[PDB]
């Protein structure tokens, strides 16, 4: 959408989740500097008036700033220039049963946006966990439009944010843990009516494919393997749910996302490949007719979901500037792609830990695997790096283009895994594998790193007690800012990673910071309110370390630091 | 099993050493009921269904309605 393209270059807004199509989460205000950062304060609060994880981020458009919550879902826009009161609210009526089929917190990723046109007031869409797709006028707050996408009786949630393309809303989709096979769908901006639907496993016609799929790279695989890499109907409960972030070139009109893991997580039930699950997707945005595919993770043993955030950057590749996306996935893989063949550039590992794979091959687009680290029936598996939590998560991670460097926030969590046989019941969590958690071999449980996606460099590395699992931002006052789970907001230099400034917020954060201008003045604001995966043990008050699917045991330690909380954060010098 | 031995391009399954070729008739048999199978499909069609009601409400009217049954 060309208007909303042009809205996301004016440092005034922050008009979706990612900042901008590229998802560079970079900004050019320098009034914010690593040489005075030091003195940056708070400036006003709000609170969401939850509790449980705050993922994502707000929205500021035309001097309106957007917050939204988990569960149940409720919207607030706020005038800058009157920040004590609420301008309008949004209020959703959901079955409270839509809680029991989360697997991991009952977090939103948050909202998007889209500007006035044809079609035509300015809209706040919202994805709520029930399986709604809804569209607000921005302005007032009304309900305009409200669609069911997913069903909670199938174990089928929202919890990933929506992402407007053109005409399009885009919806994608969750509860791989229930056996949900994974689609994304978009919807008319207007009408809210289905334009179309790619599913993640199954048939061709269900996938969803250009007639040249994969013309670049034949050796990713083609036709047929949505069935063939599956033995008889088990694609139908197959995985592959996108609940992560999409990316958008709109020279190529192509939409970027990547499928999640393959269902049940006990691999021996599943035989195959498992495609088209694990994949990175270059989708027509007017179709939906997939150009390219490529599976990162085949096979998965270990719930590598593969939904990660895509960044896209113009870089040289061997002397030649290139469009790129680059890719840090759960399996610890950091993967660059060129962005409008598939042709894969690198995969690195994010950490020199990772075991599961010894390397990628690139002529191939192959992961070695090392079978002392694979997982099966009848075996406990010890050892695995990473863990399902991955080196890498949910979090929208930032690109500096003067640089040349991605800012990450990394975890470093490993794995023991055991699979059990089990029935598909409709409604019923579909796992199948009892996990236990710790850190990785260097001790802690996070880190934040800067690198060079296409040589795999590692500019710097420097460590956190826990998992930095909300994302980055990235400015050209040399800067970037994140929240840790036990509830700072921090910032480092980028060209050193030198802490420069902390904060003690009520809660920890598991979304990311933003920034923005607003009559003439730099402000940063965040989210505190911890939960989400890492939070499932304070959340919910869980003592087995198996639970909460293995992460109980890793963050055991968590709740001696923060409580949950719900409050939105704006500083400034 | 090392991933890197492929029976067609983007196929390169192999079972692991001890472990069987298909799982219909082992030990690892997942036994799943067709009808459980087909659920989710059909109440996706039920779904898409329901919104080409509202759809077809918002552009006869000019009125957003939710509930089918107020339609
Ligand atoms: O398959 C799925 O459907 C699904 C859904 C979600 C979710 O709804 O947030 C997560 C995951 N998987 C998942 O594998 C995962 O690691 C995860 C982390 C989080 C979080 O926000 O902390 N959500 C989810
Ligand atoms: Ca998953």
């Amino acid at each position: 959408n060309s208007e909303l393209d042009r809205l996301s270059k004016d440092d005034r807004n922050w008009v979706m989740q990612t900042k901008d199509y590229s998802a560079t989460h970079f900004s050019r205000l320098t009034e914010i500097n690593s040489h005075n950062v030091k003195n940056l304060k708070v400036a006003w609060t709000l609170s969401t008036g939850t509790l449980h994880g705050h993922e994502g981020a707000p929205l500021v458009v035309d001097g309106i700033m957007y917050i939204h919550t988990p569960f149940p879902n409720n919207v607030y826009a706020v005038d800058l220039n009157d920040t004590r009161k609420m301008l309008w609210q949004y209020k959703p009526k959901q079955n409270p049963a839509a809680r029991a089929v989360a697997c991991c917190d009952v977090v939103n990723r948050g909202l998007a946006y889209v500007p006035a046109g044809e079609h035509g007031p300015a809209k706040i869409f919202l994805n709520q966990l029930d399986g709604h797709i809804v569209a607000l006028n921005a302005k007032t707050g009304e309900e305009i439009w409200k669609m069911e996408n997913s069903d909670i009786a199938m174990g089928s949630t929202l919890t990933g944010a929506p992402f407007v393309v053109k005409d399009k809303v885009l919806v994608g989709s969750a509860g791989a843990e229930l056996g949900v096979r994974g689609y994304v769908t978009a919807y008319n901006i207007k009408d809210g009516k289905q334009e179309w639907r790619a599913y993640a496993t199954g048939p061709d016609e269900d996938l969803l494919l250009d007639k040249d799929f994969n013309k670049d790279n034949p050796h990713y695989g083609q036709f047929g393997l949505g069935l063939s890499t599956w033995e008889g109907d088990a694609w139908k409960i197959g995985g592959g749910t996108n609940w992560g972030w999409y990316a958008y070139d709109p020279k190529l009109d192509m939409i970027y996302y990547g499928s999640g893991n393959p269902a049940p997580w006990n691999e021996t039930m599943r035989p195959g490949d498992n495609k088209w699950t694990m994949t990175i997707w270059g989708r027509d945005a007017d179709t939906g007719r997939a150009k390219f595919g490529y599976q990162k993770t085949p096979h998965d043993e270990w719930d590598y979901a593969g939904v990660n955030y895509m960044g896209l950057s113009e870089q040289e590749v061997d002397g030649k500037l290139t469009p790129l996306l680059t890719h840090p996935d759960r399996n610890g893989l950091v993967y660059t792609l060129n962005r409008e063949t598939g042709a894969l550039v690198n995969a690195f590992k994010i950490d020199d830990t990772v075991n599961w794979v010894k390397k990628v091959d690139l002529k191939t687009g192959l992961p070695i695997r090392d079978p002392e680290y694979s997982t099966r029936m009848d075996h406990n598996a010890k050892g695995i790096c990473p863990s399902a939590m991955g080196y890498h998560n949910q979090g929208i991670e930032s690109y500096d283009p003067d640089k040349k460097l991605f800012f990450m926030g990394v975890n470093h969590i490993c794995m023991d895994w055991e699979p059990f046989m089990l029935p598909y019941r409709a409604g019923q969590f579909f796992v199948g594998a009892t996990l236990n958690m710790y850190p990785g071999p260097k001790g802690m449980l996070g880190q934040v790193k800067a690198m060079n996606a296409v040589t795999g460099k590692m500019e710097w590395e420097v460590p956190e007690k826990f998992a930095v699992w909300g994302g980055t931002l990235a400015t050209a006052g040399d800067l970037v800012f994140y929240g840790t789970l036990d509830g700072f907001i921090k910032a480092r230099d980028t060209r050193t990673g030198e802490l420069k400034w902390q904060f003690q917020l009520p809660s920890g954060v598991i979304g990311h910071p933003i920034t923005y201008q607003h009559n003439g003045k730099q402000y940063i604001a965040i989210y505190s309110g911890v939960g989400g995966w890492p939070g499932v043990g304070l959340v919910f008050d869980l003592k087995d370390p198996t639970a909460g699917l293995g992460a109980v045991g890793a963050f055991r330690e968590l709740a001696h630091y923060t409580q949950m909380g719900g409050s939105v954060f704006v500083f400034s010098l | 099993y090392d991933g890197t031995h492929c029976k067609a391009p983007g196929n390169c399954w192999e079972p692991k050493p001890g472990y069987p070729d298909k799982v219909a008739g082992s030990k690892y048999d997942p036994k799943h009921d067709p009808n459980e199978l087909n659920k989710q499909a059909e109440s996706i069609k039920a779904m898409e269904a329901r919104n080409q009601k509202r759809v077809e409400n918002y552009a006869k009217t000019g009125k957003f309605v939710y509930k089918v049954e107020d339609i």
